[PDB]
């Protein structure tokens, strides 16, 4: 999926 | 201890390549010749619109200090349809990573960004270069339909790469999988026998990759070093990686087996932020037959004297034993904010003497930090931890960026074919390669003899050259045997010293001098056969009449050193041999005066 | 003929603060600016400060491949895909230097903006040290204890992550600031824990981490290797601020570890610290303290814990 | 070395059925029981109207040796229509094959013929049932609509039957397509959630199968035997088979990955009408973990030293390398005539050493041509070329046909639970079928000191008992030691017999005695534990009078020689351990007499 | 006392001969497969016995030939177990097909030509399935069976085997579920080879020694490419030579003409028995040449022959298919 | 279709 520092967003 | 620092091969490159990022060695096969391999990352291309495509040059051993660089790809940016940019080849570091296997070459570009066929994506998987006489193909494993950064989009593949004795390629890609990095291994008749220029994406039967595991293991860039060597008898070489920001940065060494890529044994540094896993490396360093791990951790600060920390740097060394364990010892650097153990580069025998033995660098030490490398021997116990001999770089910082003189560096191969391993160095922040030429080693059996040693004083034999005296004499006899391994002749001119009674002073009377001079010493320019017999010369030494001295207690030391003639004993090139720093360059005896008795 | 410290088994003894809020701005902290806005601060720590000043900086990561999408979509606004307000990446800038005026500082942070990045470690050490060198662009007062409070809720790069972007160039500690922004932040790789810390400690700087997840313990086990540095949670439930950095400036004070420099070519420094009841001792305002030192043979300091005797 | 012969359990079943053309075990592990399977091809059933249909008996190995039929099929051939019969069950030779694996039971009938539902033609595609527990199936993957010589229709699929180790089955049916032979290995998941028994060509999601190729591999018959085992290093079995007369019938040996089924490896015989490929086996055979595989040829014929050609029989050893390749020896055999290697049987770990062991038949060999069984033990280097065991057949022919002992066989079973496999060997000819035993081995570990061994006739120490006299004495200590494997009594006991001066004959005068017996033999019957501490018992010997002998040169040898007592030593049922092989029988010492 | 052989002696290293007898009489048998794929060629075997005496008499010292045909085991899979085609297996393609046999037995050795040319004209076609043909099972059955065809004692004893095809071997039977080996015995009935159903194949080592004991020499009558099969296995074979009929036919007398002058060319020699165990022989030919045993001696006619044969730690030594065995023992 | 009656078909 999307991990990282973007994931909270989503 | 033997590599010549006197005249060393140096080459240059283009001014802000960084040439000399990365070395090694090539020797093609079907042809007596060998050559040099230097990587340039940041180098200026002919290739199509492409602003420091990367490049990789091959400098000649023969005569001339000449490198041409390879054509591995005059191509620029293919499109995947009209205006659309397929790749992007502007600062891709080629180069950045080089590995050699006889014909076959195999250079990377870390940094190579794609567009993905599913979108406009601008993504560094990273792609590597393979030649093999007159054919050269593509290899981007990471070049998939697995893209983005969940996926293959980001991992660098190429990053780090190696050879096996059979010839299977270990690629790193600290990237992969939100940087949990990965390791990819494709069989080299595959690389070729696959490869299609209209294909993006190859796929590969014999392949051994790491699988995507939990988001827990996300930043640990497994693939950022690697190395190889068998570590289950199986005689297949294994995978060896470093995975530098693994357990909470504490770093690990992940060891896969080579024919089904499952784990076999992991190592966990010991200090957080130290880095353990930045480079590794794989040899049997003490004639066990069993390949011995070597981890660096560069940024390593241990507890100093004054109980105050200090970033030095540390190397762990690992030794393979017959049960599958490992005895694992570690060494600490010298110098502060030196890097220590940066690059390490196993060197084959360097000295001939029956173990294998390894080189270190710290790329930032020595005076203004212009870089230092470091020589260690192997014995039958483990790793000699007390360097033999000391590499200090030769330039000064140009613009910026430091010589970083031992950031890489490779050896194991004997390119003069002199019969000694030789070694490549690297400071790409002054575009420099430097090839170290290792000096045959001469062995020398000395010995030394004092007979009668309990002297009687009134015991009066001899009689002084010409005159009619006589004296208490003793007989004074060294031996002098010499051989080594490698291009010497047959004859060698050593120079011999002996003293009587070392101990006393200048001040201080002597009380034994020799029979034909009256002096305590005596020098000798002797000149045996190489691998001969011993070769030796008796002397005649006297005391001093009974009233010239009082003190009949001290010992009466007979001390001897013998040094050889470098400049007469060199090759065709000026190679001088050099002694074994292993055994003492002197020997002493010792003999009594006589007191009293009945 | 004095300082702060006796003297300027032989033993010794010892005897205005100015905060700068150096806040990670990254995506994933889009919760915690909102609760960094709120003037309190002053309320609980006037009156045992004695007087103190307050500035105010960002950060995100290194604004190159591949910790940032260089596309040029998102180059400049990370956000792209969910087309938001974020401004563009930055490895550090520097908005307000050391001001006494609070109104200030509070409009500096209202007026900031949430920036992205891809990979969640942020290059946070990277302006820590721009802010510890750089003392004509914040103003460090000369006889105040020096105090950084870093922000964040990721673990931090470190040196070496930066081969990755290919830069190879280790950080030379000096401050690069041409119009009040870290433009190095591309040349030179992020410094290391000793090079942090020297730099750290060479100005007498305090720190002060204010971290919110799990990684919380990541920087908690990395204080034994940052002398003078403490650590704190922020409850995820925010509006904590005020009664960390109060919590983590008491028990800085109370923390009087001893460090040593430089020698005659060969000297023993054999320390032995003894408390009132590692150097320091906490739980201690002005009480009695005790360091037993040990001499020795085969020519020029003491350094106290980040305070202001060769 | 170790199995037993002199009590093992005869099974027989009706004349003429061909009882033992097939052996296996059955160890069901849902009943805590074990079984033996015998396949009687010709035996005559109830089925209405079916002659020599064929049967599977299940014999018990506890108590009394009594068979019972499994009933996997009561009915007799279905119609497709009124007086158009589908099946044609007479002759179907049904247990020609049989093969366990847990609860699950695999029989087929290669001689199967069935009508096709497009025409009223009688084929042979083969068929089989299998059995789980409660539920009973059917499976005809070569009753299919590739009808004909050029497809199915003559494949006898289940000539040759196999399971692997994750549920899968392997068939065999050397006559699809025009005798190229085929293999079929499909989903155990399935054959049983698929089946329907009005459908008669059922469809098989996972199955993986060869396919028809070019006409001049016809007449290679592919399937004709099967093995399995793993040859790529992916976990799952792949399959192995024998090709027999492929490549001009020099006989080949194909290796199929068992995941999609593309070829791996190919073996190929060296001489032609040898039959290279009858038998086929794969197990790892020097402890490496690496299938090894087995080939025999039966009708090879080898330069004998005469220069003369005699048909022995040949089989071939390869040993799967690490790098991928295999490292291949070969095994002739020893009687003419006697088709040494139309049967191979893993047998596990016979004798526990570390290393598994193999079985090879020679049916036609022998006194009076009864067959024999030859048993190889394997070794860290490969496979020990010399047989440590013959098993010998008892039986005479009946009529007509050889007693065929060793035709068939299956072992690595331990069926009596005591540590050990045990083997199955069926003698068709003669309706019978054999379970032999394997006795557990004790190593043993004895010694034998004399001290001092320099003996001084004026050196008189000990006093004689009974006699006023002093001699010279000398020590005699002997130890033992034993452990073993398995299912083991908790002590054993040996006998022990030592000899003074063993170099004289009768008549000759013994210079050295026992002191407390005065003579020169001396008998021990000691009692030691397996597993526990040596046990030694000390003695004391003396030379005659100077004035009694005259020979002083000769060594005076201490001869000693260790039994076992068997019968004690034997479990419940009366199987008796034996001693490892290389142990020897004595152990001897010296000592001299010392002149002046 | 006597020495009553063709070979020196009738019965250390001892030197033996023999002698090559010119003008030998010969008995030759026609066993053709007379399988489908054979429709061509038994046509070409009508007017092949008339002119096979013209073209022998040069050779022969009188001679005679019989007659027989085989086709495979009549039994399932090998033939179709249709009742339409049980008996008929060229229902399909509704030709005169006679029914598939194992071995028949029509005419035994004659000397009337006429006799030979009468069997064969009236020879009819069979058929059945897979390629290969039960040709070894009919060989076996024409050697042991000495009464019913008439072996002539003194007689150079010659089988034409005549095929396109290879043959079934010996294990290929258990296809069919025969599992019994081949006892080596002649079974016909009423001149009808009957154990086709019960025994399977013999093997090659079975069919070498069962030819050898009887002293009978074959030759292979093949056309097709499966020529170098048959002529691969002359190695395992001694005795047996191979010759490739033209495709286009008319090449049985050219063949068994030019076959039989190498047989009579070929002297071999071989051993039997031992006392429970080397004999290392070493022939020599007529000129200068070490030949070893097995290795007979090429282009001999009525000329001397020699090879020592060495013996060293009742036996026989027999020449390859001739009527004398010289035997030995101590 | 091949075999024996494949040259008739
Ligand atoms: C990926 O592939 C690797 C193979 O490269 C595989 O690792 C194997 O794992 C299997 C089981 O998981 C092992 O199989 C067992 O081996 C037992 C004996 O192994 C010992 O002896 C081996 C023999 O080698 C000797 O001889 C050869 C030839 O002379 C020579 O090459 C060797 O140098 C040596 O002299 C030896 O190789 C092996 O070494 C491993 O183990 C030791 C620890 O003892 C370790 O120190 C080594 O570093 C190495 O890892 C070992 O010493 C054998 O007894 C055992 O048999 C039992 O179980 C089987 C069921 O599996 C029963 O059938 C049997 O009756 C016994 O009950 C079993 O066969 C195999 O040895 C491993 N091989 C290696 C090289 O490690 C991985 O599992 C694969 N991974 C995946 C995911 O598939
Ligand atoms: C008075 O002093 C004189 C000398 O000033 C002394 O005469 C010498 O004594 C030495 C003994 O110290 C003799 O040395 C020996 O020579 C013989 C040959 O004759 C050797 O075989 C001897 O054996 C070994 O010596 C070496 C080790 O010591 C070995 O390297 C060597 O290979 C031999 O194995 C030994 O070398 C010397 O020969 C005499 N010389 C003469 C001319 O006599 C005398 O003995 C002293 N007397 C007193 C009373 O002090
Ligand atoms: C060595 O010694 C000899 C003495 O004969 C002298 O002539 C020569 O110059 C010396 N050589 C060196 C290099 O010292
Ligand atoms: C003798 O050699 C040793 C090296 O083993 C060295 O340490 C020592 O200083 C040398 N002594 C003299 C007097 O040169
Ligand atoms: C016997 O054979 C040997 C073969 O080596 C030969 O040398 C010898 O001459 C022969 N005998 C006679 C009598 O010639
Ligand atoms: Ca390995
Ligand atoms: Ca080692
Ligand atoms: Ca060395
Ligand atoms: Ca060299
Ligand atoms: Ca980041
Ligand atoms: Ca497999
Ligand atoms: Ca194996
Ligand atoms: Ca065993
Ligand atoms: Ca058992
Ligand atoms: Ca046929
Ligand atoms: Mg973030
Ligand atoms: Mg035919």
């Amino acid at each position: 999926g999307r991990r990282g520092d973007l994931a909270t967003i989503h | 201890f033997n590599l010549d620092v006197d005249s060393p091969a140096e080459y240059s490159g283009p001014e802000g390549s960084y040439f000399g990022f990365a070395v090694d060695f090539f020797v093609p096969s079907a042809s007596s010749r060998m050559f040099l391999l230097v990587g340039a990352p940041k180098a200026n291309t002919t290739q199509p619109g492409i602003v420091e495509g990367g490049q990789v040059l091959k400098c000649d051993w023969s005569s001339t200090r000449r490198c041409q660089p390879i054509e591995f790809d005059a191509t620029g940016n293919r499109d995947y349809a009209k205006d659309d940019p397929l790749e992007f080849k502007s600062h891709q570091w080629f180069g950045a990573s080089v590995r050699s296997k006889q014909d076959k070459i195999l250079a990377c570009a870390p940094l190579y960004h794609w567009r993905t066929e599913m979108k406009q994506e601008r993504e560094p998987v990273g792609t590597c270069f393979l030649q093999d006489g007159t054919k050269t193909v593509e290899y981007a494993p990471c070049r998939s339909q697995d893209i983005d950064a969940d996926g293959q989009g980001f991992c660098q593949g190429g990053f780090s790469i190696d050879f096996t004795k059979a010839d299977r390629v270990l690629l790193g890609g600290p990237g992969s999988f939100y940087w949990q990095g990965q390791l990819i291994s494709d069989q080299v008749a595959e690389i070729v026998s696959k490869y299609d220029p209209n294909v993006y994406s190859i796929k590969y039967n014999n392949q051994l990759a790491t699988r995507t595991a939990q988001a827990i293991f996300d930043d640990s860039y497994l693939g950022y070093s690697v190395a190889v060597g068998d570590f289950n008898g199986d005689g297949i070489d294994d995978f060896v990686s470093g995975v530098p920001r693994a357990a909470r940065t504490l770093g690990m060494v992940y060891i896969y087996d080579g024919k089904n890529m499952s784990s076999l044994y992991n190592f966990t540094g010991e200090q957080m932020a130290a880095y353990f896993g930045f480079s590794v490396a794989a040899t049997d360093i003490n004639g066990d037959d069993y390949a011995d791990v070597f981890i660096g951790a560069p940024l390593f600060m241990d507890r100093g004297s004054d109980g105050k920390l200090q970033e030095v740097g540390q190397v762990s060394v690992s030794l393979q034993r017959a049960s599958g364990d490992f005895q694992t010892t570690k060494l600490n650097g010298f110098e502060v904010f030196a890097r220590f153990g940066s690059a390490i580069a196993p060197l084959g025998d360097l000295d001939q003497d029956g173990f294998n033995d390894i080189a270190i660098a710290a790329p930032y030490g020595g005076e203004d930090k212009k870089g230092i490398v470091y020589i260690f021997n192997g014995r039958s116990t483990g790793l000699n931890a007390v360097p033999s001999q000391i590499l200090e770089g030769q330039w000064a910082a140009r613009s910026g960026c430091p010589p970083s003189f031992g950031y890489s560096m490779k050896g194991a191969t004997d390119i003069d074919k002199n019969g000694y391993p030789d070694l490549i160095v690297g400071a790409f922040g002054v575009d420099r390669a430097i090839l170290y030429r290792a000096r045959p080693v001469i062995t020398v059996n000395a010995g030394l003899e004092v007979y009668p040693s309990i002297l009687n004083q009134d015991n009066k034999t001899c009689s002084l050259p010409g005159t009619a005296l006589k004296v208490s004499c003793f007989n004074v006899r060294f031996c002098l045997k010499a051989d080594g391994k490698g291009v010497l002749p047959r004859k060698l001119n050593f120079q011999v010293e002996l003293l009587l009674d070392k101990l006393k002073q200048k001040g201080a009377i002597r009380r034994a001098l020799f029979l034909y001079s009256r002096s305590p010493s005596h020098s000798k320019n002797m000149t045996i056969s190489r691998g001969g017999l011993m070769q030796c010369e008796e002397l005649i030494a006297y005391l001093r009449d009974e009233s010239e001295f009082r003190d009949k207690l001290t010992p009466i030391t007979i001390f001897m050193e013998y040094r050889l003639d470098y400049r007469t004993a060199a090759d065709t090139t000026g190679l001088q041999p050099i002694l074994n720093q292993f055994t003492p360059a002197n020997i002493s005896r010792q003999a009594h005066i006589l007191l009293t008795g009945g | 003929i004095n300082t702060q410290v006796t003297p300027g088994n032989f033993m010794l003894k010892v005897h205005p603060v100015d905060l700068y809020y150096l806040v990670d701005v990254s995506a994933s902290m889009h919760n915690n600016i909102e609760k960094l806005n709120s003037n309190d601060l002053s309320r609980k720590m006037a009156f045992f400060s004695r007087d103190f000043r307050l500035g105010f900086g960002s950060y995100v990561d290194k604004t190159v491949s591949p910790y940032i999408s260089i596309h040029p979509e998102r180059i400049h606004n990370q956000c792209s895909d969910y087309n938001l307000d974020c401004m563009p990446p930055h490895g550090y800038i520097h908005v307000l230097s050391l001001t006494e005026n609070i109104t200030e500082f509070e409009k500096a942070v209202h007026r900031q903006k949430i920036s992205g990045n891809i990979d969640t470690p942020e290059g946070g050490f990277d302006a820590m040290l721009q802010a510890a060198v750089c003392e004509s662009h914040i103003g460090w007062r000369k006889e105040a204890k020096r105090l950084l409070l870093v922000m964040t809720d990721q673990t931090s790069h470190l040196a070496l992550d930066s081969k990755l972007a290919g830069i190879v160039c280790p950080n030379d500690g000096n401050c690069h600031l041409k119009n009040n922004v870290y433009v190095k932040s591309t040349t030179m790789e992020h410094p290391s824990l000793g090079q942090l810390s020297e730099k750290l400690i060479d100005n007498n700087i305090n720190v002060i981490f204010a971290v919110q997840g799990k990684q919380f313990h990541w920087y908690k086990d990395l204080l034994p290797l940052l002398p003078g540095t403490i650590a704190g949670e922020i409850e995820s439930k925010a509006a904590n601020l005020n009664n960390l950095v109060v919590e983590a400036y008491q028990k800085l004070i109370s923390e009087v570890k001893v460090q040593v420099e430089n020698q005659v070519q060969g000297i023993y420094f054999n320390i032995t610290a003894i408390c009132p009841d590692m150097e320091g001792c906490r739980n201690v305002s002005n009480d009695e303290v005790l360091f037993n030192v040990t001499v020795t043979m085969k020519n020029y300091i003491i350094k106290p814990i980040g305070f202001n005797a060769k």
